[PDB]
């Protein structure tokens, strides 16, 4: 019944981005895309070896081919720092400012730390970071959005399945995805749990580090040991 | 952490350094001295009041304090820690040691925020942050100003030292002040390079050397900026280097600075630069040991 679970986690993790589209999938959908990117979640009996959101703005209406589909996991995948650098490395002053170009070498050594009708939009002339780190939090904020919006909205209420998107890898949805911005800019999280350490004593932390309704449905499940899995999911 | 190494001042069991030790602890890796630890008289903790009152804000707080201070072993590893840390990793326990309001951080919980990083009586921090007797709350801009003034501060004596008190350092005296703690299996071939391959002179000054050393403060930037190249194997040319240190620190850095790098880590690279090997050494430079 679920050995179909386990393997295509199996080929969600250590298998080639051409198979990851050829089993999730001729471009997948908003729908598909996110089955790739979120493990635990089959795809259909009908689903093997080709057996106004960001999405619109790359195609029309849901389309993410080969493409779309490599260069838009890498920037759900990468932080914001790494990116910067990257655009800075490459412009001819620079200041965080790409072209096609420059945008071709830039993505050529950001995929490479690992195992199209949107030239259009993003440019002919020029591309900063602070308008790009825009298009990866918009990617990000709809494909979150996407993620916990059918899961079970009923308009959130889930409870006993909303601790599984913490453990998608390893009381709405405005409560959700603060608690996933709380939960991305982490690592001062953890130094200050970690100072507070050598359960309200992180609720401060949550408006003074990541600046009690979600509180609860978290504390029932194990900190210090959060932290990791919470880490390692991204 | 044998910081007895340098204490002068005992009382009760409990030692305690003045300035002058903490900066010998730090310029020195050892010397000739016994240290003739001598019991803490009545007039030392009298003379840190002195040398607080006479002394001055800037740069130059530790030198001009020379003996008339005092500093306790939790806060000579807080100061290592300013010293050994990057300028990232502070900012996180005054926020979270005021949550009251903005970050200004009474005086009973300065021991708190020692006894986190690294892990009596009053001393020269105590009375210089809270006030002579504890009045006065220490806020976190005073606090960065106090942490970069200290870095100033070793930075120009080292500057002095290694220059052996000319004006202006050689590249060949840049080239010693760099490699001084690297004792690793290319510590041959780095010096070989500094006497065989590098245009002698040239003229380095205080200014350029604090460019380099806020560089080297700055450097986390520069790793994943240089993760990238070893990654995807991709070269470091100069002008790479050059736009790699704007990145990381926003500041150009001078041709003699850049010509010793170079001339030092172009390992068998043909003007490129084995960076792998640079970090290595500029890590050995954070920590003394």
């Amino acid at each position: 019944d679920r050995k179909v679970m386990e393997y295509e986690n199996r080929i969600r993790a250590y298998s080639t981005p051409d198979k990851i589209f050829r089993y999730f999938a001729v471009f997948m959908t908003p729908e598909d895309f996110v089955r790739s990117i979120t493990p635990n979640e089959k795809q259909p009996e009908h689903l093997g070896l080709d057996q106004g959101s960001i999405f619109y703005t790359l195609g029309e209406c849901g389309l993410i081919s080969f493409s779309d589909y490599i260069f838009l996991t890498t920037v759900l995948s990468t932080p914001q720092r790494n990116f910067e650098i990257a655009f800075k490395m490459f412009d001819l002053n620079g200041d965080g400012e790409v072209d096609m170009e420059e945008f071709e070498q830039v993505q050529s050594i950001i995929r490479s730390q690992t195992s199209s009708a949107l030239t259009t939009y993003f440019f002919k002339g020029k591309l900063t970071i602070k308008n790009f780190l825009e298009f990866q939090r918009k990617l990000q904020h709809d494909v979150l959005k996407l993620e916990f919006e059918r899961h079970d909205p009923v308009g959130r209420i889930t409870e006993r399945q909303f601790g599984g998107m913490l453990l998608a890898y390893s009381l709405t949805f405005q409560e959700v995805e603060n608690f996933f911005t709380f939960l991305k800019n982490i690592n001062d999280v953890d130094t200050a749990l970690s100072f507070y350490h050598m359960k309200v004593t992180m609720q401060q932390v949550a408006r003074t580090v990541a600046k009690d309704h979600v509180c609860d449905v978290v504390f029932a499940l194990f900190n210090k040991e959060f932290v990791s899995i919470m880490k390692q999911r991204l | 952490q044998r910081f007895m190494q340098f204490s002068s001042l005992e009382h009760e069991g409990e030692y305690y350094m003045t300035p002058r030790d903490f900066l010998f602890s730090v310029m020195f890796e050892q010397m000739e001295r016994k240290t003739s630890v001598k019991k803490l008289t009545k007039k030392d903790i009298e003379d840190t009041l002195s040398g607080i009152q006479t002394a001055g804000c800037g740069s130059t707080f530790f030198r001009d304090l020379g003996d008339k201070g005092l500093i306790s072993y939790t806060e000579y590893l807080f100061l290592l820690t300013i010293l050994t840390k990057p300028h990232s990793g502070f900012h996180v326990a005054f926020k979270m040691l005021d949550t009251d309001g903005n970050e200004m951080i009474e005086k009973r919980e300065f021991f708190k925020l020692q006894k986190i990083i690294s892990k009596e009586i009053n001393t020269t921090l105590q009375m210089r942050f809270f006030g002579k007797r504890g009045q006065r709350k220490l806020h976190y801009k005073e606090f960065r100003r106090f942490m970069e003034n200290l870095q100033t501060e070793i930075q120009e004596m080292e500057f002095l030292q290694f220059s052996k008190g000319l004006s202006f350092m050689r590249k060949e005296d840049f080239a010693e002040w760099l490699l001084f703690f690297t004792n690793t299996e290319n510590k041959d071939i780095y010096w070989k390079n500094v006497r065989e391959k590098l245009s002698a002179g040239e003229s380095i000054s205080l200014d350029e050397f604090k460019s380099f050393c806020h560089f080297t403060t700055h450097l986390e930037d520069f790793a994943i900026a240089m993760q990238m190249f070893s990654l995807a194997h991709r070269p470091v040319r100069l002008a790479e280097f050059k736009r790699a240190v704007k990145v990381a620190t926003g500041q150009e850095l001078s041709n003699n600075i850049l010509d010793t790098v170079f001339k030092i880590f172009d390992l068998d690279g043909d003007e490129c630069l084995s960076h792998e090997e640079f970090l290595g050494v500029l890590k050995n430079r954070m920590h003394r040991g």
